[PDB]
């Protein structure tokens, strides 16, 4: 039996599916710890590993990349969960190792692979508190090349009036995604600041895990792929829209939630965004 | 309880002593300052980010 995680419904993805738009032929790179391609609820289209000692991107020794991938594109079938964009072409771009961490140069290599391979969407459920000029250059290059680039805002909560949005989310070229729960309330951990762009469900998100398993986790890591999946739904309906158009469409049709410091533009609504 | 501003500049063993007193189930992970990490929020985890001298460089928090 298949279940639809609340977050998928909350962003109105099933409205798109019912119209016949499920992300077909849109290339989404999950730049993360790999994806367990043996999961029966996932189809991985391709990928590459940038992690020197973990060279198979189709093995996920951590679990995080597999969960993130299932939110983007868990298959529409009779098992497990349903992804936001269940027909999307999912690419395992492994830049984190088994312990869930990576070097900046591995991330940058993953971003460069996604650009060279003409990905339509990049999801980065990762980050760090300081950027680097090289990391900024790579995401800016991706956007200039036409890639919709989405990233977790961070889980650093509040710090007086200071931004706690981490990198690469904090870069203007990158859509920084914060986390809400099923009542659209901000998760206490969700990073804040003027760089917060939109929110998506990021609390008790049920998705795929290695070993043909499922479980529910919290984080802006879980929020980000709802938006990467939404980008894919939009592009499956409107294959000629630019990354600029997909981005404004998502930002302009949100359900407004509150103060932009804490909630950005509010909750994405992919039904409204796709028209 | 979720963050430890008083541990900035402390050693790793120092940081672990205060964390484990406040939060005995903590799963403590030590990483260099300039590392990329996942954005899952894991209630039992405390990441410790360290400078060149192996001291706490960022306010430790749960997640
Ligand atoms: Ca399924
Ligand atoms: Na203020």
């Amino acid at each position: 039996a298949q279940s639809v995680p609340y977050g998928v419904s909350q962003i109105k993805a099933p409205a798109l599916h019912s119209q016949g738009y499920t992300g077909s032929n849109v290339k989404v790179a999950v730049i993360d710890s790999g994806i367990d391609s043996s999961h029966p609820d996932l189809k991985v289209a391709g990928g590459a590993s940038m992690v020197p000692s973990e060279t198979n991107p189709f093995q996920d020794n951590n679990s995080h990349g597999t969960h993130v991938a299932g939110t983007v594109a868990a298959l529409n079938n009779s098992i497990g969960v349903l992804g936001v964009a269940p027909s999307a072409s999912l690419y395992a771009v492994k830049v984190l190792g088994a312990d869930g961490s990576g070097q900046y140069s591995w991330i940058i290599n993953g971003i460069e692979w996604a650009i060279a391979n003409n990905m339509d969407v990049i999801n980065m459920s990762l980050g760090g508190p300081s950027g680097s000029a090289a990391l900024k250059a790579a995401v800016d290059k991706a956007v200039a090349s036409g890639v919709v680039v989405v990233a977790a805002a961070g889980n650093e909560g509040t710090s007086g009036s200071s931004s706690t949005v981490g990198y690469p989310g904090k870069y203007p070229s990158v859509i920084a995604v914060g986390a809400v729960d099923s009542s659209n309330q901000r998760a206490s951990f969700s990073s804040v600041g003027p760089e917060l762009d939109v929110m998506a469900p990021g609390v008790s998100i049920q998705s795929t895990l290695p070993g043909n398993k499922y479980g529910a986790y919290n984080g802006t890591s879980m929020a980000s792929p709802h938006v990467a999946g939404a980008a894919a739904l939009i592009l499956s309906k409107h294959p000629n829209w630019t990354n600029t158009q997909v981005r404004s469409s998502l930002e302009n049709t949100t359900t407004k939630l509150g103060d932009s410091f804490y909630y950005g533009k509010g909750l994405i609504n992919v039904q409204a965004a796709a028209q | 309880k979720t963050e430890w501003p008083e541990l900035v500049g402390k050693s790793v063993e120092e940081a672990k002593k205060v964390i484990l007193q406040d939060k005995p189930a903590a799963q403590i992970i030590v990483l260099p300052v300039g590392t990329i990490v996942t954005r899952s929020y894991r209630i039992d985890r405390v990441r410790l980010f360290v400078d060149r001298l192996d001291n706490i460089a960022q306010v430790p928090r749960v997640g």
